[PDB]
């Protein structure tokens, strides 16, 4: 499909627009496609290589250079006799098991993001209850303070400071050795989806080999080793033991760059927002910019799982883009080819599916989310992002809209902090759905040569991932501990550096201690708080 | 090619941004000097009362008018033991009732 | 004077007490709060202010109001001159733009050179074809050139002299902008016979 | 410093669950220990 | 040290070179002349008083003729016959004419 389109693409829209129609089609169809006949599958490429034998005598009659319709000809008949062949016929019974078990899937992943749930329930009632008896245990001590006292700020006595304990307590060993530990980290990242995939794959090949004549239950092959649960307590296959040893016996980088493949299909709908941006991001001056902004509204807003019909949407908008860009190119249609392959890519990989505004904006505000709270790494994508902008600096109009830009991100800067003091989530993303179309607007000003484009581009490329970690603190909403030194929770020799670094960069410790003393809730005043902050 | 109506850059793009740097560097070690090291000057800061050292200044104003110099030199005496003594400053400025 | 500061602000505690663990100071937060954050945030971003408003001065165009053009074959004596103003000389229409789009279509470097200036950077001066004067030069001197045109056997030189004047109140620490060019002649040549 | 710094984390916890007066109770606590040096030597020992 | 810089109050400029010419038509230039200090005259406040009458009731004229020094206004001369011929190519005389 991808060698078709490629073959309609480098060269002139004289007849090659039927392709993207194949496109169209095939990829639409093409799970269901292969989920069909022989008979009608046959049929639709007898079709096809008709039109391909047609087109190429009609680009003999215009009174070398046909070498993509010649390779996308030599592809077709490869996969007829492909699609001719007995071999296959298991293989598609393999996609014949693929339509049938999604629904234990669904609810396979239903059950894995309950125990996230309840998992981040019980830690959130186990720190609730530790910090009431924090408090319980202060109250209590200053109780007895007060009493020992009667027998504001400034009332302080040596009698306040007995000894109470009583309640407290050569070199490819090395080579070997990193692509191991990357591989080693790759996995980590991959282990849920990978054990997700191999149980869906062991449940497979079981109803596979059990479909040698016939197949008419789902609950008898639920119980062929109890409903809801996410166990492995089962039978031993010897063929797919004999798989896993075989992939065992490897250990090169073929491992490494198979567990990147397992890697990228597993997320799969970063990449897709990656090349999103990064269509945009190169060539793109306002005809992927309506697009870009709905990502981030749909997908990222209503729930974890992307919008149901986001996908759809969007796919057929890249589409229809392409098809308009023939008003009569090199790179543009390779970019616009590759990003709609990758959204179905993703659309495959999933295999699962003014009156409505304010139904998902009071979805937003159920709190049924696992308040996993990422401010840290927002005001680090900012902090190289001004860092970016400053160093830039090494005709002469783009440096005054840098340096206005510069006084946005400062006061953008200043005013997501203190919405994160406050705990509110409406302003967020409020601050959110402002700040994305006006910079957005923004990229029509940076043109009205190559240097300023490309750190400009990798300056909007870093505002999009401050955008996308800012949705998904608009997911996760706001743990109620959020008043804690962002570096400090462990107490090593790293941490120490660390630290003695972040208090060397100039005006940060000062703006820190002056933004939490204005915004926070306390009543000292603003020395009390400087001084409580460097004793600290 | 359009003449520079003044030419006054005066530095080339590169070794200008030092300067720059420079000036925020400095102006920074600046504004953490008294923003970001209060705490050794804690004690001497906050007193709760100090009319009995306020009383003992105003008699060294009137000792050291009325020229009668050896108490001059003995309330400068009390008060440079005062001084340096922190604990004798706990005993000395409560308030009364 | 420190335990003046202090015990001043304890006499203006005592006449307006203060209720105990409350009053958490609301609108002065907020007061001293913006008056630092902006206080900071202009110190960081001004000296990128009077480091830039420095930087604006992008230039202005220098129509050359005087244009002189001298053929000068031999030492004996200037041949040819002449100059012109603005009166003969046409600053370049965007006709002329797309002449110079045209005329030059091949040669890519030319293309970058025609298209990087402005519209309004190159002209075009005339030049009268007859003299505004006469050859006035020694009779000794016309001899010898002639002579020397005739049958001296050795080389010579001829400087053609472009030249070109500006304005001054445009700006430009230079003025009388020019350069010679040199063609040889040998001895009984064929220009040498013409 | 554990037995400052324990007080600091309290601080920063009443800080942060609103009961004020035992905010502005362990800063005088703060202060009071800071103004006074030898209070320090009898509250900055280890133990066994 | 701010101040000792700015005493750089000025100097007189009396123009060395005077040169006047009338050029009508391109054909060629009709007239030309110049003179030097020997045929200008550097005014006497003689001629101070005739600017001071000369210019009666016009009081920004008043103004600035008081403006300048004695010393800053001169007078040059100019021969009413030509130093020379009007050299010119009899096609460009026949043209002009």
């Amino acid at each position: 499909l991808v060698v078709v389109f490629v073959a309609g693409a480098t060269r002139i829209s004289i007849f090659g627009l039927g392709y993207l129609l194949a496109c169209f089609y095939l990829l639409l169809f093409g799970t269901t496609l292969l989920q069909k006949d022989t008979r009608a599958q046959l049929v639709l490429w007898d079709c096809l290589i008709l039109y391909n034998v047609t087109v190429i005598i009609s680009k003999n009659m215009l009174s070398a250079g046909i070498i993509w319709d010649s390779i996308c000809f030599f592809f077709l008949l490869l996969q007829r006799r492909i699609f001719l062949s007995h071999y296959f016929l298991h293989v598609s019974a393999d996609l014949k098991a693929t339509a049938l078990q999604a629904s234990r899937g669904f609810a396979l992943y239903n059950a894995a993001n309950l125990k996230s749930i309840n998992f981040h329930r019980q830690i959130e009632e186990k720190s609730l209850a530790q910090l009431k008896r924090q408090m319980k245990r202060i109250r209590a001590k200053q109780e007895k303070y007060r009493q020992s006292q009667a027998s504001v700020i400034h009332s302080g006595d040596y009698f306040l400071f007995e000894s109470d304990s009583e309640e407290e307590e050569f070199l490819w060993v090395l080579g070997q050795a990193t692509v191991d530990g990357l591989t080693r980290w790759l996995r980590a990242f991959t282990k849920h989806h990978r054990t997700m995939s191999d149980v869906l794959c062991a449940e497979r090949y079981l109803l596979t080999q059990e479909l040698l004549r016939v197949g008419e239950v789902r609950r008898g092959v639920l119980d062929q080793l109890a409903s809801e649960l996410l166990l492995d307590r089962r039978l031993h296959i010897p063929e797919l033991e004999e798989a896993e040893r075989f992939e065992a016996q490897q250990g090169r980088t073929l491992r490494l760059l198979r567990a990147g493949y397992q890697c990228v299909a597993a997320h799969s709908e970063l990449l897709c927002y990656f090349i999103i941006i990064l269509n945009h991001m190169v060539t793109a001056s306002a005809a992927s910019l309506v697009l870009p902004v709905l990502v981030f509204l749909w997908a990222m807003l209503t729930i974890p799982r992307p919008s149901k019909r986001f996908w759809m949407t969007a796919i057929v908008f890249t589409e229809v883009m392409v098809v308009t860009k023939y008003l009569f190119t090199d790179s543009y249609i390779k970019y616009d080819l590759v990003q709609l392959m990758a959204l179905f890519f993703h659309r495959s990989q999933l295999l699962c599916y003014q009156p409505l505004q304010r139904f998902f904006h009071d979805i937003l505000h159920t709190k049924y989310r696992a308040a996993t709270d990422v401010y840290a790494l927002m005001f680090l994508a900012d902090i190289v992002d001004i860092i970016i902008i400053i160093f830039g600096f090494w005709d002469d109009q783009v440096p005054q809209a840098f340096l206005f830009m510069l006084l946005v991100q400062f006061g953008t800067m200043v005013i997501d902090r203190a919405l994160y003091l406050r705990k509110t989530v409406l302003g967020k993303l409020a601050f959110q759905v402002v700040l994305v179309v006006a910079i957005h607007i923004w990229m029509f000003f940076i043109l009205p040569m190559f240097s300023q484009n490309a750190v400009a581009q990798l300056w909007y490329f870093v505002k999009c991932i401050y955008f996308a970690l800012s949705a998904y603190q608009i997911r996760c909403g706001y743990p109620t501990r959020i008043l804690g030194n962002f570096l400090t929770k462990k107490y090593n020799h790293l941490n120490l550096f660390l630290f003695q670094g972040f208090r060397l960069v100039p005006f940060l410790v000062e703006l820190r201690a002056v933004m939490d003393w204005v915004w926070t809730d306390t009543t000292l005043s603003l020395s009390n708080w400087m001084c409580v902050e460097d004793i600290y | 090619d359009k003449v520079s109506p003044p030419s006054l850059g005066f530095l080339a793009g590169y070794g200008i941004v030092g300067l720059y740097v420079s000036i925020v560097l400095v102006v920074g070690k600046f504004v953490r000097g008294f923003f970001s090291e209060i705490s050794h000057s804690i004690m001497f800061e906050e007193l709760p009362c100090v009319d009995r050292i306020l009383k003992l200044c105003q008699d060294i104003f009137l000792v050291r008018e009325t020229r009668e110099l050896e108490l001059e030199e003995e309330l400068y005496a009390k008060l440079i033991f005062l001084y340096r003594s922190p604990e004798t400053m706990i005993k000395w400025t409560r308030e009364r009732e | 004077a420190n335990i003046f500061i202090i015990k001043c602000s304890r006499e203006t505690e005592k006449k307006y007490p203060q209720p105990k663990g409350q009053k958490k100071k609301k609108i002065v937060k907020y007061g001293m709060g913006g008056l630092i954050i902006l206080f900071l945030i202009a110190i960081i971003w001004f000296p990128l202010l009077f480091m830039s408003l420095i930087r604006s001065v992008v230039g202005v165009v220098n129509q050359p109001i005087d244009v002189t053009v001298t053929l000068k074959l031999g030492g004996y004596e200037p041949l040819f001159t002449m100059s012109a103003q603005q009166p003969s000389i046409v600053p370049f229409t965007p006709q002329a733009y797309e002449e110079l789009s045209q005329q030059f279509d091949p040669y890519p470097l030319a293309m970058q050179f025609i298209s990087q200036y402005s519209p309004e950077d190159i002209v075009t001066a005339q030049i009268e074809g007859s003299s505004g004067a006469l050859w006035r030069i020694s009779p000794p001197s016309r001899a010898q050139m002639k002579q020397e045109l005739y049958n001296g056997t050795a080389d010579i030189t001829l400087r053609f002299t472009w030249n070109f004047q500006r304005d001054l109140a445009k700006g430009g620490t230079v003025e009388y902008t020019n350069e010679k060019h040199t063609l040889e002649l040998a001895p009984n040549s064929t220009a040498r016979r013409q």
